[PDB]
């Protein structure tokens, strides 16, 4: 229930609610009012900070508000005192060329490694993390690996006579903003969904 | 002298002697790291045995542990991601471990089996003696170097 | 019936009879495709006298001039079919019990065939 | 004095004295990359990705991604698929749990009730290969249900396994609880606050060890874990000692979990027939074109789920566990970011052992469960 | 325990074999589905127009190079998954560990039913004189294994 | 322009518009089988079938949107379940009597019906899913029976939308297959058994499946096996856009890539079945001589020796020397290079008399939006595509509307056989022109007589009534477009005259050039200067060659450097300096269309060995000479391009030029102008690329040659052995030699040896 009071409040201060009728519910918080917003939040009842993900819309088909953007999965476990079960996702669109955001160390505990891993795969900064140091990739690699931009760095698998195999030209699969093979694409494979 | 009787008669029965004072001394990773404790249980080091995906990370480090080895020894790669780029064709792994450290023995599977490690080191075992070679038909040198 | 099996056998023969008028009067024998129900037949079983399901009787040029197929063990309404190309002339071959390879109520004999197949060659070959 | 002592885990252990002042860690060291590959595979191809990250109890893994993308494109898993889908899940948590009771056993000496747990695995990893064929790593969860049936050959030694088990986990706790050194080894050490691990996310079933009531299994059930005989275990005060005895209690209930399922076996189907997400039946590739097109298409360039983002969470033997996954209607996904439990349960290890002794400082971070591949991913 | 033979199941992930009809014909007509579906791309196939005099598939084409880089196979038996006539189907062998990179890509005669052993236990019984002893046994053959001679007696 | 609604999305859209393009522009999609970019929409297969609502009135019956105009305020639902499963069952039809080979179909996954069947087929309707329900005996006839040696035609996959036939009697108006009985039997068929028309391989490239395949490519490769690099054909000026299929270092199969300002989606057989020899036989290490003989030697060795032959040399004997399809980088770097080492003769090997530069390139655009063609020369041989935009002209066709999709999938403007104006077009050449059905004033003249015929028009002269009905025509002529190509660019008095003729009526002109970056190596100055020398003249002492040239130019001079690509008899035994070079499939950089238009070279991961491009090799060759070359690599290069001021890929490069070098003609022999080049004659081009000569049947028969003998000619460009053909076009006692180089459009002495 304690998500209802989320929702109502949401819904007066022109905060977009995003829902797939999965199960999964999202709410876009702007820039400004995040920092706040969120400490409020756990105030309400929000435990457990569970995941925090980096997604980079470069290549991403129909055109999004801010390049990269950040979601976060606050939570009252329902093994403690007044828990629910009261999950859902909140996002922020972070510009291009200000990969800033505020950190939520702050509140969550959880968000030290969290925050460093999304620092170190895609180049997004946190305004007062403890210390801002690449988590997982090898202290020399210049960039942010996790970012569409930058190359997956495969090597061509190797044969006999002098057969080889760029994985990158040969995959049959197509990436979504790829055309396909023929002229174009439609249909149940633009996208397809069952019905129950 | 050295290509005498005299001479190689002697080396190859020190080469038949350190092929059995083989002294595996594992450096596992990851999946593969459990399945070769299950043939050490079933029974100073030469013969690491690499057995695992090798990151880059990692890589200046077990280069490290096998310089710091004595001299008569060697590598087996065990399994994809030791052997090959593995199913990892990334940034994130070397592409083959004879990149930072040569390889004597390669050992297929994902992970290998670990009776297949059994006679991957047989291999090791039959080369050290200077009895080894490739589908050439060439012969091959006991020592990586 | 079983009367698919002899069915099979007897387009064997005819087969036979392709193979034999082709190389006999010099003109061309091809092997126009296999079954697919046994191309992508896989540990399941196969016991049908051959794999080959459309021939032809090809000219100089390759363009056929006699074509003849049979269905596929895996269909309905069996039958083995003749075509001579560019004429519009199609004939349908059952079989009956103790009578044999018949067009209808005629039967289709070796002899019979070898008719068919000049008429074609002579005046439908292009080189 | 800082000591640089460092599974293939690096530790900072700052220390003047014979305290611990912070541990700070350093992973890495396993980076293979599996997030950004993923987003160059075939949904059917990640399959074999998911399950090398917790190699231990892998299977957790691969249905944690099947049910991201099940639900995502829509399909519906067979009654059979659920069923071997849970029996195939706790068979692989119980084997995780062997590993992890084993290394324990170790660090206490008993070494015969080691050479058990060592030999119960393999009887585990046995029924695998019966199976799926591989001792791990199995391409048996598929997006609709599973690659194919099982063998006639699976039923029976389930049983003998699931026969010997019963009292046998009790044989294990026995050791434990009539604690000769273990009293005085973990007792004490690796404080875990309630709240704090609820802060740190310390969700990995020593999250309960602790005196948490929050597994994933009944909070957010998932794949029909939602109607099953159930016990959750409880930890008092958030030790080692509880995290070594949580993880064991865990094991009697997979098992009644297994035996329970193992019941509402009734044959059928696999996998959803739905044609735009599975392959046609091997056999009328020799007659339908339609199948022959479906066929030669689903293998080459696989299938394509809807424009959207999913999350599904489920608890591996380690924790929460969940893929967030970003479908852009392509043949393969446009992100999967993985929730690794291993990675946000590190996080309560400067805590963990926080001031304590030093030789306790290994039985207190294996008490933690962390699996390396899943941590550095 | 090399001495006494492993008992492997009949499902077990092993080195590739190519099979064959019983009429002799190469069951595979060199698609190139098996590497297309490979997560690995470990697989290479250069194709061929069939000679209706000396065949060697019952299509059109078939498979004039046949290649799978033995390193890089991650065993998961997608190709044997989606390959459209049972040709590639995963054999029992694992005792293939040997000493050059490139002596470890298998090639089509590496490969076939009527083969015995692996690339380097083959290649030492050469130069030796002496047979192939398998280092597994097994309860059977698997259906879609047809022609496999292998150690069965459970 | 016009309101439509598609499903929820508004859209504006031209009047003529198609209900199709109108979905596809809105960004929605409907099963395409039949109907193509540049072809005659026509209902056939109905497959783009929709709902049509226009007051909401819903129409009673499904239209066929590829035919269905639209109009003011019209929805156009293709959603709609009755919708879906109509073009499920229709999808059913198509794959009702379909032959099952996908896997060992060459058509791989690049084929539109499999994708269709799996896009929009088995409908979902609200147990068991039933892949097929027909359970009869498929139709089964001909399969994998080749029309010609570039094209394999299966006619069982064939489902009968009428792409290839329709292209026929369209594009390049060779009606050379039709359909043949009728009902479930039909079948495509033909009569013509070669596939005559310059431009058949375009049906492989419309064909929706694997009926009409690619035999030069056949079973090499599955579809997305191949590695594809889009760049530019440079076999000929038009410069078309295509794309290059390649795996493991090999050239596996050439296509058409689509690029609507200049070549629209169609490409001449020459370009795409002509690459066969690009990847076989190949010189893949430099030679130099030692002993009287070439032997391989390393960079470093031929740099020295390099170094060695030119140490006694004064830089003005220095001669540079480069091929036809020189980029426009390897063109700007010799310029200087024999700038700064003082030199008078540098040329490149097709140079024309007459630079193309002389006349105002005109657009294809322009071409079509025309009034009048006078052509004075053969577009089907000089530059090919031309034709098929000329077909395009005489049909009053214009440049269609662009959509969000580019161009449109079913233009209603365009026709099922259109009728062609013959008053559109005029047409002169040494023979009976392929163009000259469509070209009502028309007439053969003999070798080298434009000059006379460009006069006549002019108006200082009289003609025949033909010549005269053309310069009427010319004269009421709005805003026509010359094109010449051969002869005229090739001859000083008449390509004169035509500048005139061109400059006193505002008009534009299509310089057929026989050089492919002719355009482009003239704004570089690659032009012989005051002194001689040019690449057929042997005046030059010590000279770089990146072709090989006459023998006559070889024989004699001190030191000769030939950067070709393969071993050439005429190098191994007059050569002192061998080196390795890339073919353009392989090169990087920039040429110039006949157009004025520049266009981009990418390179291909074909087997070079241990060759380098010219760039390097010219840059080398400048040390051992003196001054240190100012290019070393491409991304330096550029600078010098964007500094002379040329416009980047797709612009325009106008640069004009007046000055021309004549040469006297030698009447003997006429080298005709050919589609085909002489190198290309390996494997399946092995017969379509063998010189000919013609002769009418007096004076052939006259000088001894019989109908179809094999004989030996010689010229000044070297001895060749071609076919021998009666022609009554042909003008009396000259002898027309396949000019399969670069030299067409040339008149030369020589003679048949016995
Ligand atoms: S080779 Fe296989 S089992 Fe071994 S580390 Fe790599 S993925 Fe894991
Ligand atoms: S088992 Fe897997 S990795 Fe090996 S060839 Fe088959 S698909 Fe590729
Ligand atoms: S083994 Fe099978 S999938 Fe692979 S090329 Fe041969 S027939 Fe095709
Ligand atoms: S034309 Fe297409 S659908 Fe037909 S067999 Fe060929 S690849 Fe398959
Ligand atoms: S051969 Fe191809 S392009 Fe021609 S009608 Fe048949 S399907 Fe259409
Ligand atoms: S017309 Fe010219 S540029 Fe076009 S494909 Fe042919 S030779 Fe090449
Ligand atoms: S009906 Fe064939 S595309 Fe419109
Ligand atoms: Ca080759
Ligand atoms: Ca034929
Ligand atoms: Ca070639």
């Amino acid at each position: 229930m304690r998500l209802e009071r989320v929702l109502e409040e949401a819904r007066a201060k022109g905060y977009p609610i995003e829902d797939n009728g999965l199960g999964n519910l999202w709410v876009v918080l702007p820039r400004e009012r995040f920092k706040e917003e969120m400490a409020h939040y756990k105030a309400m009842g929000f435990n457990f900070l569970a995941d925090i993900v980096g997604l980079d819309y470069l290549t991403y088909p129909d055109p999004r508000p801010e390049r990269f953007a950040v979601v976060y999965e606050l939570v009252s476990l329902p093994g403690w005192k007044d828990g629910d079960g009261s999950r859902f996702f909140v996002r922020v669109y972070v510009p291009e060329e200000d990969p800033r955001l505020p950190t939520v160390t702050d509140l969550w505990g959880s968000a030290n490694f969290l925050e460093r891993e999304v620092y170190d795969l895609f180049g997004i900064v946190f305004e007062g993390h403890p210390d801002l140091r690449k988590i997982l990739t090898p202290e020399d690699l210049e960039g942010h690996p996790l970012r569409k931009d930058y190359p997956l760095g495969e090597t061509p698998t190797l044969f006999r006579e002098g057969r080889y195999i760029i994985p990158a030209e040969f995959r049959a699969a197509l990436t979504g903003k790829d055309p396909g093979l023929t002229f174009y694409k439609g249909g149940s494979r633009k996208g397809y969904r069952s019905l129950w | 002298e050295r290509e005498g009787i005299l001479f190689t008669t002697l080396e190859k029965l020190v080469a038949w002697g350190r092929s059995n004072s083989l002294w595996p001394a594992t450096f596992g990773l990851a999946c593969c790291a459990i399945e070769m404790m299950a043939s050490t249980d079933a029974r100073q080091a030469d013969v690491m045995i690499v057995a695992g995906r090798l990151s880059k990370k990692m890589a200046p480090v077990m280069r490290r542990v096998w310089e710091q080895m004595p001299d008569p020894k060697w590598v087996i790669s065990m399994g994809a991601c030791a052997s090959s780029g593995g199913m990892f064709n990334n940034y994130a792994i070397v592409q083959n471990v004879d990149s930072v450290v040569p390889v004597d023995v390669y050992v297929p599977g994902c992970p290998p089996r670990p009776e297949a490690l059994i006679y991957a080191v047989m291999q090791l075992q039959k080369k050290v003696r200077g009895q080894a070679y490739n589908e050439r038909g060439e012969r091959l040198p006991p020592v990586a170097a | 019936a079983s009367s698919e099996r002899e069915l099979y056998e007897a387009w064997v023969e005819l087969l036979s009879w392709m193979r034999e008028y082709a190389q006999a009067k010099g003109v061309r024998f091809e092997k126009e495709a296999d079954f697919p129900d046994f191309i992508y037949r896989m540990e399941r079983p196969y016991d049908l006298p051959t794999t080959i399901m459309t021939a032809s009787l090809s000219d100089g040029l390759g363009e056929p001039f006699l074509l003849a197929d049979v269905s596929p063990r895996h269909a309905k309404l069996k039958r083995i079919g003749l075509r001579l190309p560019r004429a519009h002339i199609h004939l349908h071959a059952h079989y009956e019990p103790g009578k044999g390879l018949v067009t209808g109520k005629i039967p289709l004999t070796k002899e019979r065939f070898f008719a068919l197949a000049d008429r074609a060659r002579e005046a439908l070959a292009f080189a | 004095m800082t000591l640089n002592v460092g599974g293939v885990l690096r530790l900072m252990v700052t220390l003047s004295g014979e305290e611990v002042l912070e541990v700070v860690p350093h992973i890495g060291y396993l980076h293979t990359g599996f997030e950004k590959t993923m987003e160059h595979r075939t949904y059917l191809q990640n399959i074999t990705y998911t399950p090398r990250m917790d190699y231990l109890h892998s299977f957790a893994h691969d249905l944690a991604y099947a049910l991201a993308v099940e639900k995502l494109l829509g399909a519906v898993v067979p009654p059979r698929a659920e069923t071997i889908r849970v029996i195939l899940n706790e068979l692989s948590r119980l084997a995780s749990h062997l590993v992890f009771l084993g290394t324990g056993l170790l660090d206490l000496g008993a070494l015969t009730p080691f050479f058990y747990a060592f030999r119960e695995r393999e009887t585990i990893l046995d029924l695998f290969e019966w199976v799926t064929g591989q001792r791990f790593h199995h391409n048996y969860i598929r997006i609709g249900g599973v690659k194919e049936d099982l063998p006639e050959e699976f039923v029976p030694e389930l049983k003998k396994l699931l026969e010997v088990l019963p009292h046998r986990i009790d044989e294990y706790e026995a050791l434990f609880a009539e604690s000769p050194i273990f009293y005085e080894r973990a007792r004490g050490v690796g404080v875990i606050p309630p709240e704090v691990a609820i802060d740190l996310g310390l969700t990995g079933g020593s999250l309960r060890a602790s005196g948490v009531n929050y597994d994933v299994r009944k909070a957010y059930p998932y794949s029909g874990y939602e109607t099953y005989t159930f016990d959750v275990p409880l930890g008092e005060r958030g030790d080692v000692f509880d995290r070594m005895l949580v993880r064991i209690r865990e094991m009697r209930e997979s098992v009644k979990i297994i035996k329970q399922a193992l019941e509402r076996l009734e044959p059928g189907p696999v996998r959803d027939p739905n044609p735009q997400i599975t392959p046609p039946p091997r056999h009328l590739l020799e007659t339908s074109m339609e199948a022959v097109i479906y066929h030669f298409k689903h293998y080459t360039e696989g299938f394509h789920p809807p424009k959207g983002e999913v999350y599904v969470p489920t608890e591996s033997a380690r924790g929460e566990l969940g893929y967030y996954i970003v479908s852009d209607g392509g043949s393969m996904p446009y992100r999967v970011k993985v929730r690794a439990p291993s990675f946000v349960n590190l996080q309560s290890l400067p805590y963990a052992c926080k001031g304590e002794q030093v030789p306790d400082m290994v039985a207190i971070i294996a008490s933690l469960d962390p699996v390396m591949g899943d941590v550095d991913r | 325990y090399p001495d006494a033979p492993v008992a492997l199941k009949p499902r077990f992930h092993g080195r590739h074999v190519l099979t064959r009809h019983p009429n002799g014909l190469e069951k595979c007509i060199g698609c190139s589905l098996c590497a297309a579906a490979c997560p690995a791309y470990a697989i290479y196939v250069e194709p061929a127009e069939n000679d209706p005099e000396n065949p060697v598939s019952a299509g059109e084409r078939y498979a004039k190079v046949y290649e799978i880089n033995m390193l890089r196979c991650i065993f998961c038996g997608l190709c044997e998954e989606a390959c459209p006539t049972g040709a590639i189907v995963l054999g029992y062998d694992f005792e293939m560990a040997d000493y050059e990179y490139s002596d470890l890509v298998y090639g089509k005669e590496d490969m076939l039913v009527d083969v015995v052993g692996t690339k380097p236990q083959r290649r030492e019984a050469k130069r030796t004189g002496k047979p192939v002893k398998v280092g597994y046994v097994v309860p059977y053959v698997r259906p879609e294994l047809e022609g496999f001679k292998a150690p069965t007696e459970g | 322009m016009v309101r439509v609604k598609v499903n929820d999305r508004i859209v504006e859209v031209p009047p003529g518009t198609s209900v199709m393009d109108a979905v596809f522009h809105a960004g929605y999609d409907v099963p395409l089988f039949c109907s193509e970019k540049h072809l005659s929409p026509i209902g056939a297969c109905r497959m783009c079938l929709v709902r049509i609502g226009l007051p909401i009135q819903w129409q009673p019956k499904l239209a066929a949107s590829c035919v269905t105009a639209v109009a003011d305020g019209m929805v156009v639902d293709t959603l709609s379940d009755v919708v879906r499963e109509a073009q499920a069952g229709m999808v059913e039809f198509t794959l009702l009597n379909h032959p099952l080979d996908c896997p060992t179909c060459d058509k791989g996954g690049a084929c539109e019906l499999q994708d269709r069947t799996v896009e929009y087929g088995l409908y979902e309707k609200y147990e068991l899913p039933v892949y097929t329900r027909f359970e009869f005996t498929r139709r089964h006839v001909d399969k994998h029976h080749p029309l010609s040696p570039f094209v394999i035609l299966d006619r069982e996959r064939c489902i009968h939308c009428k792409r290839c036939v329709r292209y026929f009697e369209e594009v390049p108006g060779d009606e050379v297959l039709d359909f043949i009985e009728r009902g479930v039997h039909t079948f495509i068929g033909t009569m013509d058994f070669g596939l005559p028309s310059g431009f058949s391989g375009n049906i492989t490239d419309i064909c929706p499946v694997g009926a009409l395949l690619d035999l030069t490519a056949r079973f090499r490769a599955r579809n997305w096996e191949m590695e594809e690099t889009p760049t530019t054909c440079a076999l000929c000026p038009v410069g078309c856009g295509i794309t290059a299929d390649t795996r493991s270092g090999e050239l596996l199969r050439i296509r058409a890539r689509e690029v609507p300002e200049v070549n629209e989606i169609w490409i001449c057989d020459a370009g795409r079945f002509g690459h066969e020899w690009a990847d076989q036989n190949r010189l893949k290490t430099p030679l130099v001589r030692k002993e009287g003989r070439l032997v391989e030697a390393t960079w470093e060795e031929a740099f020295l020796a390099l170094k060695e032959g030119l140490k006694e040399a004064r830089g003005e004997e220095v001669g540079l020397y480069l091929a036809h399809d020189a980029t426009l980088e390897e063109g700007l770097l010799a310029s200087e290079l024999a700038k700064a080492l003082k030199t008078p003769h540098l040329d490149f090997q097709g140079r024309t008399a007459a630079p193309a530069s002389l006349f105002p390139p005109a657009s294809l655009e322009d071409l079509l939006q025309a009034d009048f063609a006078l052509v004075l020369g053969d577009p089907t041989e000089e530059a090919p595509i031309l034709h098929l935009r000329l077909s395009e002209f005489v049909r009053d066709l214009k440049p269609p509307h662009r959509y969000n999709h580019g161009t449109p999938f079913a233009d209603l403007q365009i026709k099922e056989r259109m009728p062609r104006r013959t008053d559109k077009m005029a047409l002169f050449a040494p023979y009976r022109a392929p163009l000259m059905k469509w070209a009502a004033i028309h007439e053969v003249h003999r070798p080298g007589e434009e000059r006379e015929i460009l006069l006549a028009l002019l108006g200082d002269k009289e003609g025949s009534e033909m010549v005269a009905k053309a310069k009427e025509a010319w004269e009421k002529a709005k805003n026509p477009v010359l094109i010449l190509g051969a002869g005229v660019l090739q001859d000083t008095v008449a390509a004169e005259r035509a500048r005139l003729l061109a400059e006193r009526k505002g008009a534009k002109v299509l310089a057929m050039t026989p050089a492919a970056n002719a355009r482009g190596l003239e704004a570089m100055g690659v032009l012989p200067g005051a002194k001689g020398a040019s690449w057929d003249e042997p005046g030059a002492l010590y000279a770089y060659y990146g072709f090989v040239p006459p023998e006559e130019a070889l024989k004699g001079k001190r030191f000769v450097v030939m950067h070709l690509s393969h071993l050439h008899p005429l190098a191994e035994r007059y050569a002192h300096v061998v080196l390795p070079a890339p073919t353009f499939y392989e090169k990087r950089g920039h040429l110039v269309n006949l157009e004025g238009r520049v266009l981009p070279l990418s390179p291909a991961p074909i087997e070079n060995g241990e060759a380098e491009g010219a760039l390097q090799v010219l840059a080398l060759l400048a040390e051992a000479l003196g001054v240190r070359p100012p290019f070393r690599l491409h991304l330096e290069a550029q600078k010098a391009l964007k500094a002379r001021k040329v416009p980047e890929a797709m612009g325009r490069l106008s640069f004009r030029l007046k000055e021309l070098r004549p040469k006297e003609r030698k009447g003997a022999f006429y080298l005709r102008p050919t589609m085909w080049k002489a190198h290309q004659a390996v494997g399946k081009a092995q017969e379509a690329a063998r010189a000919e000569l013609w002769a009418h049947p007096e004076t052939a028969r006259a000088e001894a040659l019989p109908e179809g003998a094999q004989v030996a000619v010689e010229t000044p460009f070297g001895r060749v052995e071609a076919r021998v053909v009666h022609r009554e076009d042909v003008p009396k006692g000259h002898l027309y030699l396949s000019a399969l180089g670069p030299a067409a459009g040339l008149r030369v002495e020589g003679r048949v040896l016995v």
